[PDB]
RNA sequence: CGAUGUCGGCUCAUCACAUCCUGGGGCUGAAGUAGGUCCCAAGGGUAUGGCUGUUCGCCAUUUAAAGUGGUACGCGAGCUG
RNA sequence: GUGAAGAGGGAAACAACCCAGACCGCCAGCUAAGGUCCCAAAGUCAUGGUUAAGUGGGAAACGAUGUGGGAAGGCCCAGACAGCCAGGAUGUUGGCUUAGAAGCAGCCAUCAUUUAAAGAAAGCGUAAUAGCUCACUGGUCGAGUCGGCCUGCGCGGAAGA
C-alpha cells in the first residue's frame, strides 16, 4: 500500500534508506538531518507483467541497468 | 522445522512433548510438523 | 503407578542378590550390575521385587514405575538375551565382521570401524545383514542405533544401515 | 453400551433365551472377519433366521448373571467368549451340523463344538438325535 | 467502517475509561463474545472481526454488532511541533468496560459458534471470554 | 429438591458484603407479602451449580432459613459482569 | 551559548549478533548439482577501481564473502579541507 | 504535600518517594518507615502451606499432558481409561459431470441389511486401485478414569553494542 494508479503496490517492496543531504546549509544539512531517499524498487516483486516488461523495455534515468 | 511461540496439535498424531525444558511437537507421521519452543 | 503395583517375579536359578543400593543379577548370561536413586526401598523377599515408595522424595512413585521396567528387562537378559537385525539396505554396500572390530563400507570411501563394547556379539547371516546378541538393553540399543547413525535410510529409495522392523517412509520429487 | 439400563436391557435380552434354553452351543471363534461371521449367519440365515440369537455379551459379569434362572450348566464356561448360536425350536436341530461346517471352512477355531445342556455327551460328536 | 452519519461535533475529549460494563444482558442472539478486557475498538477492527466471521458461518445465522466507535480519536501529522491544536479526525472509536457483550448470534449451533467467535477473538485487541444467552 | 440451608445476616452494606463474597458466599434478600424483608446469606458454590439447571426459575424453591422453612421464588439474577459467578438474587415470598 | 570545532576521506580500530563466508544441523513444492527457509555459532575472515566533495548509490571486474550496526552516526590537542 | 527555604533513617548510590520537623551536651533508654544468613545492627525465628524457574531478582498478545488447592459433571468391579488378541463389512463405479477421477477431484443427498458393531466414510497413499485402517463393535488383564470450569505459583514468549 503505497499505491499506484492501477496496482496497489504493496509493502515490503521497498527499503526506505536516508542518505546525509547535499546543500549549502551548515551543520544541519551536512549530519544530522539525511532526510533524504534513495527509494530500492526492483521490478521482479509482484508488479502486473506487463508493468515488469514496459519498465525494462522502455530504457530510462532513476532504474537500474539490471 | 519451524520455531513459533505457539506450539499446536495440527496432525491426529502430533504428540506434546516439554523435551529438556522446551516444549516441542514430534510427529511419528507428517515429518514436517516437527516444532520447538513456545 | 500401575506397573510400580504389578511385582516381578524372577525365574528361579537366575539368582539376585542385593548388595546395599546396588541390584547384582548373577545368571546364565553373564552378571548385571546397576544403581539406584534413593527414592525406591527393594526386597527380594521370596523371588519378589517389590519397590517401595519411599516420604520425602516426592518423585518416589515416579521413580517406582522407572526402576521397575529397567529390573524387568534387566533379569530377562541374563535368562535369553536381547536380539535386533538390521538389514545393510543399498546396492553396492559392504559389512563383514572381523574378531571384535566391525568392518563395514557405507559406499563411504573409507571403510568405517566400529569396536564392540564388551560382551556385545556380532555375527552377519548374509552379506546383507547383521545380527546382534547381548545381555543389557542399552548396549543393544545403543549399537544398534549407532551402526544406524553412521548411514540412515534414505527418503527417496531408502539405502542404508536401518532397523528390519522400522519402516521408513517413501517420498517421491516433486514432478519429476 | 449406550447406558447401563441398555446393558440391563441386553441382560433381559439375555433372559429371554435363556426361559427358552433347550441346549448348549458354543463357538470360541477369537480370530474372525465380518464376512466370515455372515457366512455362517447366512447358514443359520436361510435354516431359520435371525432367531438363532447371537448375543454376545459373554462376560463374566454379563453372560453369567444372565443365566442361572433357568439351565445354569453355561456358567462354569461363563467368559472368554462364546458366540452362541441358540434358537428357540432347538430342542435336536440342526445347530451341531452348522458348526462342522465352520471347522472346515475359514475357522480352525469354534470351540471343537463342545455342547454341554443335555447332550448326555462332550466334546465328541453329536449325529444321533431327533433332528 | 462504522461512522457516524452527521455528527454534532467533529472532535470531542480524550476522556477517561473506567468502571465495569453496561451491556451485560444478551438477548438478540443465543450465543455472544464478550469482553472480559478493558480497552478500545478501532473501526477497522470491527469490519475485520465482522469479515472474519461471515467467512466460517458461510450466509447462515444472524450477526448482531452491539457497539458503535462514536468516538473520533486524532492523530497529527508527524514532525509537527506541539500546540497550533488539535489535530485530524483519522479512525473512531468505542471505549470497552469489562463485562461488555460485544456480539450476538444465532441461527447457529453451539458447537460450531465456539469455533467461529475463536476467529474474531485474536483479531480484537483485548481479551475475550465466550457466554451463552440465559433467561435473566 | 431446591432447598439451601442458609443462615441469615448480622452485617450488611457495601464492604460488607463484599467482606463475605470473598468468603465464597453471596448475599440475597427475601421480600413479599406482608412480613418483613430477610436479608439472608447463603453459600455461593452450589447455586451456581443448581443454576445450571434451567427448572431453577420457573420452579417454586423450598429452601430453609433457622428452623421456619419457606417456599420461595427466584425474581432477579445479578451475574458479575466478567467474572462467571454471582453477587446478589432477589426473591419474590411465594 | 565567560565555546562540547562541523560531513567525507586517510590512519587506527574495537564491541554487539538481528551471520555475508567458513562450521554443525531441522525441514522442503529437498532426485543429483544447485537453491529456499529456520535453528545453534561472533574464532577468524569480511574487494581494486570509474563517476560523485560524499556517505548512499550505479556501473566494470573480482571473491568464500565483498554482513548490519554501536563507539559524540568511533577517530581534526593524529592528518587532510 | 514536599522541595524550594530541613538536615537526620530507609528506597544500594537518588532535592520532590516512605518515615520524621535538628536550641546544645551525653561511651543512656523506647519506637517509626524499613529490616533481622555474611558484607551490615538485629530471627540460619516458630507454625502451616507454596515454587524447581535462581521464578524470585525487567515486560505483553498468545501457546502448553508444569503443578497446588476447590466445586460440579461424563463414564466406572451388570469391570471402564490405555494397550494387546479379532473385525471395520451388506448394494457401489454412490447416483450425478459417470471425459480417467472404485467410501479416497468435485456438485449435493444419503436408506437399509448381517448384528456385539462399521460413517454410502477419519487419513496417508492412489489418473483410477490395494494395503493399513481411525472411528465405532467382542474377549484379556481389571482398577478408577476422562473432558472442560474457577482460582495460587511458575515455563516459553524474551536479540545490542
Amino acid at each position: 500500500i503505497v499505491i499506484s494508479r492501477h496496482v496497489a503496490i504493496p509493502d515490503g517492496e521497498l527499503e526506505i534508506t536516508a542518505i546525509r543531504a547535499q546543500g549549502a546549509g551548515g551543520q544541519h544539512v551536512n549530519k544530522t538531518s539525511t532526510a533524504i531517499h534513495l527509494r530500492f524498487d526492483i521490478r521482479a516483486s509482484s508488479l502486473p507483467e506487463y508493468y515488469k516488461e514496459r519498465l525494462l523495455a522502455a530504457s530510462h534515468h532513476l532504474i537500474s541497468s539490471d | 522445522m519451524k520455531v513459533r511461540a505457539s506450539v499446536k496439535k495440527l496432525c491426529r498424531n502430533c504428540k506434546i512433548v516439554k523435551r529438556d525444558g522446551v516444549i516441542r511437537v514430534i510427529c511419528s507421521a507428517e515429518p514436517k510438523h516437527k516444532q520447538r519452543q513456545g | 503407578s500401575r506397573v510400580a503395583k504389578a511385582p516381578v517375579v524372577v525365574p528361579a536359578g537366575v539368582d539376585v542378590k542385593i548388595n546395599g543400593q546396588v541390584i547384582t543379577i548373577k545368571g546364565k548370561n553373564g552378571e548385571l550390575t546397576r544403581t539406584l536413586n534413593d527414592a525406591v526401598e527393594v526386597k527380594h523377599a521370596d523371588n519378589t521385587l517389590t519397590f517401595g515408595p519411599r516420604d520425602g522424595y516426592a518423585d518416589g512413585w515416579a521413580q517406582a514405575g522407572t526402576a521397575r521396567a529397567l529390573l524387568n528387562s534387566m533379569v530377562i537378559g541374563v535368562t535369553e538375551g536381547f536380539t535386533k537385525k538390521l538389514q545393510l539396505v543399498g546396492v553396492g554396500y559392504r559389512a563383514a565382521v572381523k574378531g571384535n572390530v566391525i568392518n563395514l563400507s557405507l559406499g563411504f570411501s573409507h571403510p568405517v570401524d566400529h569396536q564392540l563394547p564388551a560382551g556385545i556379539t556380532a555375527e552377519c547371516p548374509t552379506q546383507t545383514e547383521i545380527v546382534l546378541k547381548g545381555a543389557d538393553k542399552q548396549v543393544i540399543g545403543q549399537v544398534a542405533a549407532d551402526l544406524r547413525a553412521y548411514r540412515r535410510p534414505e527418503p527417496y529409495k531408502g539405502k542404508g544401515v536401518r532397523y528390519a522392523d522400522e519402516v521408513v517412509r517413501t517420498k517421491e520429487a516433486k514432478k519429476k | 453400551m449406550a447406558l447401563n439400563l441398555q446393558d440391563k436391557q441386553a441382560i433381559v435380552a439375555e433372559v429371554s433365551e435363556v426361559a427358552k434354553g433347550a441346549l448348549s452351543a458354543v463357538v470360541a471363534d477369537s480370530r474372525g472377519v465380518t464376512v466370515d461371521k455372515m457366512t455362517e449367519l447366512r447358514k443359520a440365515g436361510r435354516e431359520a433366521g435371525v432367531y438363532m440369537r447371537v448375543v454376545r455379551n459373554t462376560l463374566l459379569r454379563r453372560a453369567v448373571e444372565g443365566t442361572p434362572f433357568e439351565c445354569l450348566k453355561d456358567a462354569f464356561v461363563g467368559p472368554t467368549l462364546i458366540a452362541y448360536s441358540m434358537e428357540h425350536p432347538g430342542a435336536a436341530a440342526r445347530l451341531f451340523k452348522e458348526f462342522a461346517k465352520a471347522n472346515a471352512k475359514f475357522e480352525v477355531k469354534a470351540a471343537a463344538f463342545e455342547g454341554e445342556l443335555i447332550p448326555a455327551s462332550q466334546i465328541d460328536r453329536l449325529a444321533t438325535l431327533p433332528t | 467502517m462504522l461512522q457516524p452519519k452527521r455528527t454534532k461535533f467533529r472532535k470531542m475529549h480524550k476522556g477517561r475509561n473506567r468502571g465495569l460494563a453496561q451491556g451485560t444482558d444478551v438477548s438478540f442472539g443465543s450465543f455472544g463474545l464478550k469482553a472480559v478486557g478493558r480497552g478500545r475498538l478501532t473501526a477497522r477492527q470491527i469490519e475485520a472481526a465482522r469479515r472474519a466471521m461471515t467467512r466460517a458461518v458461510k450466509r447462515q445465522g444472524k450477526i448482531w454488532i452491539r457497539v458503535f466507535p462514536d468516538k473520533p480519536i486524532t492523530e497529527k501529522p508527524l514532525a509537527v511541533r506541539m500546540g497550533k491544536g488539535k489535530g485530524n479526525v483519522e479512525y473512531w472509536v468505542a471505549l470497552i468496560q469489562p463485562g461488555k457483550v460485544l456480539y450476538e448470534m444465532d441461527g447457529v449451533p453451539e458447537e460450531l459458534a465456539r469455533e467461529a467467535f475463536k476467529l474474531a477473538a485474536a483479531k480484537l485487541p483485548i481479551k475475550t471470554t465466550f457466554v451463552t444467552k440465559t433467561v435473566m | 429438591m431446591f432447598t439451601i440451608n442458609a443462615e441469615v445476616r448480622k452485617e450488611q452494606g457495601k464492604g460488607a458484603s463484599r467482606r463475605l463474597r470473598a468468603a465464597n458466599k453471596f448475599p440475597a434478600i427475601i421480600y413479599g407479602g406482608k412480613e418483613a424483608p430477610l436479608a439472608i446469606e447463603l453459600d455461593h458454590d452450589k447455586v451456581m451449580n443448581m443454576q445450571a439447571k434451567a427448572e431453577f426459575y420457573s420452579e417454586v424453591l423450598t429452601i430453609v432459613v433457622d428452623g421456619k422453612e419457606i417456599k420461595v421464588k427466584a425474581q432477579d439474577v445479578q451475574r458479575h459482569p466478567y467474572k462467571p459467578k454471582l453477587q446478589h438474587i432477589d426473591f419474590v415470598r411465594a
